[PDB]
């Protein structure tokens, strides 16, 4: 959040993408697609579940996104060994909040 | 409630006080019912002040003529003016 | 500590939960801080005060009150040491608090706790310990071991609740661990589309 | 023409509807004809024409009335018949429905005649006809569905705004008087079940609506009872009444504004029956609602104050130099914060305030500020500094204050208490200004009541926030400019004082200046009852107001809330929250006064004296004497011994005149109020153990003398004195309870710390008129040793009552409530100051003085049986319980055992002469029905007597008998069984049992601690049969099911017998079922049972005794002033 | 002792035991109530 | 001295309170007098068993047929029933 917005019931949704390539065991996160320094290294055969801690202040809380940006594969091909090299996103019912 | 049953239970007592208050057995002789008037109810109602009162309503308790009143008939005319009045009271005054 | 976390629940498992007959079970007080004891359905939910909801009828001695979705004043405190026997009558449908064999009462005198539950699912030996406090549930696997059992109960035909069980009882508690478990469809607070 | 016809028609099916019986009953017809009638009939078409709107008269055309023509208009009435159709045919069920019905025809309609019930508009025929049919069909129909309203948090505007409709038009004027009481039942329907918080902007409005007192007023009384009265707990509890939530601080705030408005209000108006009978009910349940500790946030010393509307008049005044460059400072300051709110809302300069271009043409630096819009901005200013001249604040220059907007920051900057008070009353004067103009409004429009018009103190804090930024804005603009403004707060004077601020603290604060007023006005009576008897009473207003509502206020005031007057700070045995030592202090004030008011005057006060000794009780039971004798006021603590040295003299005034106007008043007054009272207050001494610090010195002199001359009055005999004689033992009983010294052990006296003589110096005491010795204290009483030993000679003597009047009247109920309060006190007891060096115990009671003395009770009772009046008997019984709990077991076998079985003879006896009579007829049966039913009653009159005793002997020995096998125990429950049996078979012993049981007014739950549950026999015997059945073999309950059946059978007694003893082979097999097992366990590792069922003579006796017993009690369990 | 127990022996049989306070970091911290506001006035401070 | 007027005024009290709760404020419909004698008399009415009762009680004691029972007729009915408690206590013996 800019500071000048901070204090501000802000009129725009964010959007934070976190990225976790898993040949390097690294993971990175972009703020409304500009590049956040804060980054993570992990150790090999880790399992990392995606999660979201948020305190509720609107009707409207949070959305779990499980898109696709150019050449990246979404989640549900990681997470499901069927769809290792499917590229459409999906979101089959085992997944759950 | 047991008030109300207690409200009876008073008039009982006040009635055989004066009905024996110069031994009319039970019942209320011309000066045992005097006595009685203007000692239960001082201030409202007159005997001593309205004698001519006192005897018409000897006469008019005492339709029977005995000249000596029970229960029945003063509870029911006495109880109907005494609370009628609070009831014209409340209506206009 | 988050008060709704605070005190342990232990519980019979659910498959000993009893739908009729007459049973008793006897809970000593080795300390006389918070502790509530009584009879919960198989429902029940760890998160939740016991008593508080209408899953648990249970009494509560360090104040000596009753509580089932609420509280009331009932009975009298125990002090350490003392064992609160209770017994469900399901024939009659009435839960009894007993302190040191002698029958607690409310303050109307009457000499049933609980009145007119309905059977449901069934009834589960339940307690509930406040922080620093410690208990001894008897279920009766031996008879002999019972205090007031002889003394109240026994001539009333309530049984041991487990007085015929080979193998101790087995107990589930209010494990303190926080886990990830799925949204519930009707949460009634959030909700997921 | 048309519209008559189908709303003639509308009516008519709905008449046709079938009834609301019929259709639960589910009789096919009448199913089948509503369907028809819906089916011609559709929902919509009906609720489409409730909406429809209904022209209304207007002030048109230069003040003229533009009425309808009623003739040729659609008119209220065509919408009567459709409400009826939609009642009776469709229904309404479901509260979404009721309250989309409800928004969209019916409130419009309730409203249009609100507004219509302004004078010009008031008898119009439109506005009749729209009271005809609201009155008639719409205002029924709400209150029939009204428990639908439960739950609608989702709708709370729109319900809001119907109470406030609903009640206006109550309010409303030219209504008939039926259609007046309609309206009310609506709301009192509507309030009953809607929630509470529903209720807060009603209630804030009622606020203002009520203190008047007007007729019109009346019904709010009424409701406001109601709602505070279902819903106290909401409002007391801290934790709130359930799924309710909890009361707002506000709403808190509004309670106790009504509260004092009612108050003040009720006592400056002259009397009036009807409304103080109304009131009275009222005042108590918002006192009982009502926080005790509850503190308003804000506090007005002051306590300013249909509606006035005209502002604080500031025009008159002018405005200084100073004030006015005070006034440009500001106005520059509000020009910069509101360019600020601009440049936060994105607003920037312009040529022209637009919305979407977000420019304004105003927001120019001060210097370019044009001087029209300068002078809109400083007006508001001159008229608040005027204000503050006008109120007398002044205002003094410390030193002088210090496009894009430069606002001085005014967070930094605070207010005290002074100028937060300050700012909330020039708010009130913006606020007063803003319902001037809505008063201008209102005027042209011709009625009606702006929703602000309330006043501003009244206005929730949210709202009042509104116009309290502008002034707090412009006090903290004062501050930074340098202005110092005081006017000599009397609120800070009285300061937090949070203690003083509590609710109950004012409470009994204008209590106590009441109490004052009620001695001024008693003396007032008392001499003109004396001399110069005449009926002005110029305090008769004063007089009646005492009687009527504060005397039923402290009763129940002091009821309900007597726990939080008790708890200690350091120990809360109520809910929460503990009285101040102040408070106490006052309660311990009002009582003695009280005490003081009705000494020797109860005849005055007549019937109305019933109810003050009544309010002297309460009082009794919440005062707190501990705390206040520990700390508090000498002049409170000379009052409470007063009221105890006053008593003191009463009481042996008593004594000698009793021995033998002013007597005969004295016996009366003390007959009736002071031994009363002062039983009370001991039984709460000792309840609450208050006694050791509560009786000393002082006190502890009275007590001796009023203990001492009772005990002389009992020796003394006398016809009126033996009909004293209850209330004075009870009185004893009491004393002796509360009494710290042990005044039956002189010898020992020395080692009590709590003592007159080891308290007072050997100095003091003498100029006091103690007796040098504590055995001259009073040598009347006798020592412990000689009341035992004489006690236990008449005992055996057994002689009677009457030979012995005083002493079970007194002496007893005194030594058995002397041991018990000693024991502990004395050796033998659990010493919980072992450890620690103990001093030789001030009593030397011991467990076997009881034992004796209870053995001695046992044996005056039998001895007294049969006589045919014991009416004391009862009372000994009650007191004599607390003792038993300690009894040694051997009493069982001693003295209860041949007791009981003496009773059960006797009632063979009477059963005998029963069934006797049972076989005589016609007149021979008439003739000793009566005797029979005499002997019955007395009977019962000592087998009451009897069982407490036993029963709380049982309750302790319990757990040894059922531990232990014990013979005697199993003969007593034979014996118990046997008069159980008795009582079952005989219907007229029965009948005098609940004869005695309800007109000796007995409490027969206490002794246990009226139904057939609550009696004794079946109780005496379901707490004994534990031991008979444990008495019995597990294996033997096939036997007794079988006895079972042969009773059920009606089989005689030695027939049952001998059906077992040929049965005698038919016993349970340990094999057949495993429960037998444990059993069979238990009953073996029980001892002694080896011997057990070594005959089947033994087995067949015990199996029919048992199966008696439960036989009827089985049958126990499961069965003209019209005429 | 072990950490976090549940149940315990007893003489009867076992023990079921509630949740044991246990102590924070914080609770070592010495917070004294704050007095550089207060000043002693002079009757105080002849006494002092 | 005024112990009459202390009994009348409790019946007063009594009975409008009996009748405002459940009905118009002060005269006494059938539902409010059902509920009125409910909590007057216990243990001795007989026409707790049928509301009825009441009911036809009330008919007759509305002679002037409105339907609502008048304060003066009430209260001498009541002395009637006090009549018929004195009977009760002769009866006794
Ligand atoms: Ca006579
Ligand atoms: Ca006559
Ligand atoms: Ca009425
Ligand atoms: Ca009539």
């Amino acid at each position: 959040v800019s500071p000048g917005q901070q204090g501000r019931i802000s009129h725009t949704d964010l959007v934070i993408g976190c990225l976790v390539d898993l040949a390097t065991g690294l993971m990175t996160f972009t703020a409304n697609g500009k590049e956040s320094n804060t980054f993570f290294q992990v150790e090999p055969n880790t399992k990392l579940f995606p999660a979201v801690f948020v305190l509720p202040t609107h009707q409207n809380v949070v959305q779990f996104e499980l898109g696709k940006q150019k050449n990246i594969m979404p989640l549900s091909a990681a997470m499901f060994l069927s769809e290792r090299k499917n590229p459409a996103p999906q979101c089959p019912p085992r997944l759950e909040v | 409630g047991s008030e109300l049953e207690s409200a009876m239970e008073t008039l009982i007592n006040v009635f055989h006080a004066h009905s024996g208050k110069e031994g009319d057995k039970y019942k209320l002789s011309k000066k045992e019912l005097k006595d009685l008037l203007q000692t239960e109810l001082s201030g409202f109602l007159d005997v001593q002040k309205d004698a001519d009162a006192v005897d018409k309503v000897m006469k008019e308790l005492d339709e029977n003529g005995d000249g000596e009143v029970d229960f029945k008939e003063y509870v029911v005319l006495v109880a109907a003016l005494t609370v009628a009045c609070n009831n014209f009271f409340w209506e206009t005054s | 500590q988050s008060r709704g976390d605070r005190a342990r629940i232990f519980r019979a498992e659910k498959s000993y939960a009893v739908q009729s007959g007459r049973w008793y079970f006897e809970f000593e007080a080795v300390t006389t801080g918070e502790m509530r004891v009584g009879w919960a359905r198989p429902e029940l939910r760890p998160d939740v005060e016991l008593g508080a909801d209408d899953l648990a009828y249970v009494f509560n001695g360090h104040r000596g009150q009753r509580w089932h979705l609420g509280s009331e004043p009932f009975g009298r405190p125990w002090q350490s040491g003392d064992v609160v026997g209770c017994m469900i009558d399901l024939t009659e449908n009435t839960i009894i608090f007993t302190l040191n064999g002698e029958v607690l009462m409310s303050d109307s005198g009457s000499e049933t706790a609980f009145r007119d539950i309905e059977i449901g699912d069934g009834f589960l030996p339940v307690c509930s310990l406040g922080p620093g406090q410690v208990g001894h549930l008897n279920l009766g696997q031996d008879v002999s071991s019972l205090r007031f059992f002889a003394i109240c109960g026994l001539q009333e035909g309530f049984e041991p609740f487990a007085i015929n069980m080979q193998r101790p009882v087995t107990t589930w508690f209010s494990k303190s661990l926080p886990q990830f478990e799925p949204v519930p469809l009707e949460h009634p607070h959030y909700e997921v589309a | 023409a048309i519209m008559s016809f189908y709303a003639a028609l509308i009516d008519l099916l709905g008449r046709c509807a079938p009834e609301t019986h019929l259709i639960q009953a589910g009789k096919g017809e009448a199913l089948r004809i509503r369907a028809i009638l819906r089916s011609l009939v559709p929902l919509d078409d009906l609720v489409g024409i409730i909406s429809l709107p209904l022209q209304i008269p207007t002030l048109g055309k230069d003040g003229a009335l533009v009425q309808p023509k009623m003739s040729a208009s659609f008119v209220p009435d065509h919408k009567a018949s459709m409400v009826l159709f939609l009642d009776r045919v469709y229904g309404i069920e479901n509260q979404d429905f009721l309250l989309h019905v409800l928004d969209v025809g019916f409130l419009p309609d309730m409203r249009a005649a609100a507004s219509l019930d302004t004078a010009t508009f008031s008898t119009t025929e439109m506005a009749l006809a729209l009271n005809r049919y609201l009155c008639l069909a719409v205002l029924p129909l709400i209150t029939k569905c009204a428990p639908l309203f439960a739950g609608t948090e989702h709708r709370a505007i729109m319900v809001d705004s119907m109470l406030h409709t609903v009640y206006r038009l109550s309010r409303g004027r030219s209504l008939t008087k039926a259609q007046r009481d309609v309206i009310e039942d609506c709301l009192m329907a509507l309030c009953r079940y809607i929630r509470p918080s529903m209720l807060q902007h009603l209630l804030r409005r009622l606020v203002f609506d009520v203190p008047i007192l007007n007729e019109f007023a009346k019904m709010p009384l009424k409701l406001l009872t109601n709602h505070y009265e279902r819903c106290w707990k909401y409002y007391c509890l801290p934790t709130g009444w359930a799924n309710f939530g909890v009361t707002s601080e506000e709403e808190l705030h509004l309670t106790r504004k009504l509260f004092w408005g009612i108050f003040d209000s009720l006592a400056h108006k002259k009397y009036d029956q009807e409304l103080y009978r109304i009131a009275m009910p009222c005042l108590c349940a918002i006192a009982g609602a009502l926080p005790p500790d509850y503190v308003d946030a804000s506090y007005s010393s002051k306590t300013e104050k249909n509606f006035d509307p005209r502002p604080v008049e500031t025009l008159n005044v002018i405005i200084p130099e100073k004030l006015d460059s005070f006034i440009n400072k500001f106005a520059e300051y509000t020009h910069e914060k509101w360019a600020f709110d601009k440049i936060q809302n994105n607003w920037s300069y312009g040529e022209n305030i637009d919305e979407e271009l977000k420019t304004h043409p105003m927001l120019r630096p001060y210097k370019t500020f044009s001087e029209k819009d300068k002078e809109i901005y400083r007006w508001p200013i001159k008229e608040s500094l005027k204000a503050m001249i006008a109120w007398e604040w002044t205002v003094e220059k410390a030193r002088e204050g210090e496009y894009n907007p430069q606002p001085p920051d005014l967070s930094v900057v605070t207010l005290s208490r002074e100028l937060q008070a300050m700012a909330e009353q020039l708010a009130e004067n913006y606020h007063n200004t803003w319902g001037r103009k809505k008063k201008q409004e209102l005027e042209a429009k011709g009625g009606g009541s702006h929703p602000l018009l309330v006043p501003y103190d009244t206005l929730t804090a949210k709202e009042k926030a509104r116009d309290r930024e502008k002034a707090q804005e412009l006090l903290k603009f004062l501050q930074m400019n340098g202005y110092a403004v005081t006017r000599g707060l009397k609120d800070m004077e009285l300061d937090t004082s949070s203690i003083e601020k509590r609710f109950a603290f004012g409470f009994l604060q204008q209590l106590l200046r009441w109490m004052d007023i009620s001695q001024e006005f008693i003396a007032h009576l008392e001499a003109v009852v004396s001399s110069g008897r005449v009926e002005k009473s110029p305090h008769e207003q004063e007089i009646k107001f005492f009687a009527k509502i504060l005397l039923p206020l402290i009763n129940q005031y002091f009821t309900n809330h007597c726990l939080y007057f008790l708890s200690t700070p350091a120990k809360v045995l109520g809910s929460g929250g503990h009285a101040s030592n102040k408070e106490k202090e006052m309660i311990t004030s009002l009582f003695c006064k009280l005490a003081a008011l009705v000494r020797h005057r109860v005849s005055l006060f007549g019937t109305d004296a019933p109810a003050v000794v009544n309010c002297l009780h309460i009082l009794a039971r919440s005062l707190d004497a501990r705390t206040v004798m520990k700390s508090g006021p000498e002049i409170v603590k000379a009052g409470l011994r007063s009221f105890f040295e006053s008593a003191s003299e009463d009481i042996e005034k008593m004594v000698e005149n009793l021995r033998l106007k002013g007597v005969g008043q004295n016996l009366t007054y003390t007959t009736v109020a002071l031994l009363p009272v002062l039983t009370t207050l001991f039984q709460h001494i000792a309840q609450h153990q208050f006694g050791d610090d509560v009786i000393l010195d002082d006190v502890q002199v009275s007590c001796y003398r009023t203990l001492c001359s009772i005990y002389s009055l009992g020796t003394t005999r006398n016809p009126y004195v033996e009909k004293l004689r209850p209330a004075l033992g009870e009185c004893l009983a009491r004393l002796a309870a509360a009494m710290p010294v042990a005044f039956l052990e002189p010898e020992l006296n020395e080692y009590n710390a709590c003592s007159v003589y080891t308290t007072k110096s050997p100095r003091e005491r003498a100029i006091l008129g103690l007796p040098n010795s504590v055995e001259e204290m009073c040598p009347d009483i006798p020592v412990l040793e000689r009341l035992m030993a004489e006690i236990g000679g008449l005992a055996e003597s057994g002689a009677r009552y009457t030979e012995m009047p005083h002493v079970i009247e007194i002496t007893l109920p005194m030594l058995c409530s002397y041991l018990p309060r000693w024991w502990e006190r004395g050796p033998e007891a659990p010493p919980p100051a072992l450890p620690a060096g103990a001093p030789p115990p001030c009593t030397a009671v011991t467990s076997d003085h009881l034992n004796s003395l209870l053995g001695n009770i046992l044996r005056i009772i039998v001895n007294n049986l049969g006589i045919d009046e014991a009416s004391w008997m009862k009372r000994l019984a009650v007191f004599a319980q607390p003792i038993v709990s300690r009894a040694r077991p051997e009493l069982l076998r001693s003295h209860f055992i041949p007791t009981i079985g003496r009773l059960r003879k006797r009632a063979g006896k009477v059963v005998a002469e029963e069934e006797q009579l049972r076989l005589e007829a016609k007149a021979e049966a008439e003739e000793g029905e009566l005797l029979v039913r005499d002997e019955f009653s007395v009977l019962c009159r000592d087998l009451y007597a009897l069982y407490p005793l036993l029963i709380r002997y049982v309750d302790n020995n319990r757990a040894h008998w059922l531990t232990e096998p014990n013979p005697n125990a199993e003969e007593l429950f034979r014996m118990v069984g046997e008069i159980f049996i008795y009582w079952s078979k005989s219907h007229n012993f029965k009948r005098e049992e609940q004869n005695f049981v309800v007109q000796n007014e007995i409490n027969n739950m206490s002794f246990l601690t009226y139904s057939v549950q609550t009696s004794l026999i079946v109780a005496t015997l379901k707490k004994m049969l534990p031991i008979g059945l444990n008495m019995c073999a597990p294996t033997d309950q096939d036997l007794i099911v079988l006895a079972k059946a042969r009773y059920a059978l009606k089989d005689t007694d030695e027939e049952v017998r001998e059906f077992l003893q040929n049965n005698l082979n038919l016993q349970g097999k340990v094999e057949g079922s495993p429960s037998l097992r444990w059993q069979m366990a238990l009953y073996r590792g029980v001892p002694g049972r080896e011997e057990d069922a070594d005959d089947p003579e033994k087995i067949v006796r015990r199996v029919q005794e048992v199966s008696a017993v439960l036989y009827h009690l089985d049958q126990t369990e499961h069965p003209r002033r019209r005429a | 002792q072990p950490i976090k127990e549940y149940r315990r022996e007893g003489p009867r049989g076992p023990h079921l035991v509630g949740p044991s306070r246990c102590l924070s970091h914080l609770d070592f911290v010495p917070c004294p109530v704050d007095t550089i506001q207060i000043v002693l006035p002079p009757h105080l401070e002849r006494i002092r």
